[PDB]
């Protein structure tokens, strides 16, 4: 859900990580500065937080 | 993709700032033609004077 999310709001300039740890995943989602608020917007919809 | 964002936001103030530092390397040296010719201003009204008065006194004294 997550990954669409930033994808429709953040085009293809932004790189979604993540590396397993035994269960869940820790991700990690990078993007350009400036970004930030539109980056952040994106998890706040799907109801992910930092 | 996402390295040619990157080469964009340098792209931009590389160009900002080397604008401003070549106006600025104008500056300096547009002032510095305009003080050499108005040292050299004061510089010929001076000489005109020390004529003008030198000729007049030796008029006189003569």
């Amino acid at each position: 859900l997550v990954e669409e999310a930033l994808r429709k709001a953040l085009e293809d300039r932004y790189l979604l990580a993540h590396e397993a740890y035994a269960g869940g995943v820790p991700a990690l989602v990078v993007v350009h500065r400036k970004e930030v608020d539109q980056a952040k917007a994106a998890l706040s919809r799907a109801g992910v937080a930092e | 993709k996402l390295e040619a964002i990157l080469s964009q936001e340098v792209e931009a103030e590389i160009q900002a700032l080397l604008q401003e530092a070549e106006a600025k390397a104008e500056a300096v040296k547009r002032e510095a033609e305009e003080k050499a010719k108005a040292l050299l201003q004061a510089r010929e009204r001076a000489l005109e004077a020390q004529y003008r008065a030198a000729l007049r006194r030796a008029e006189s004294a003569g």
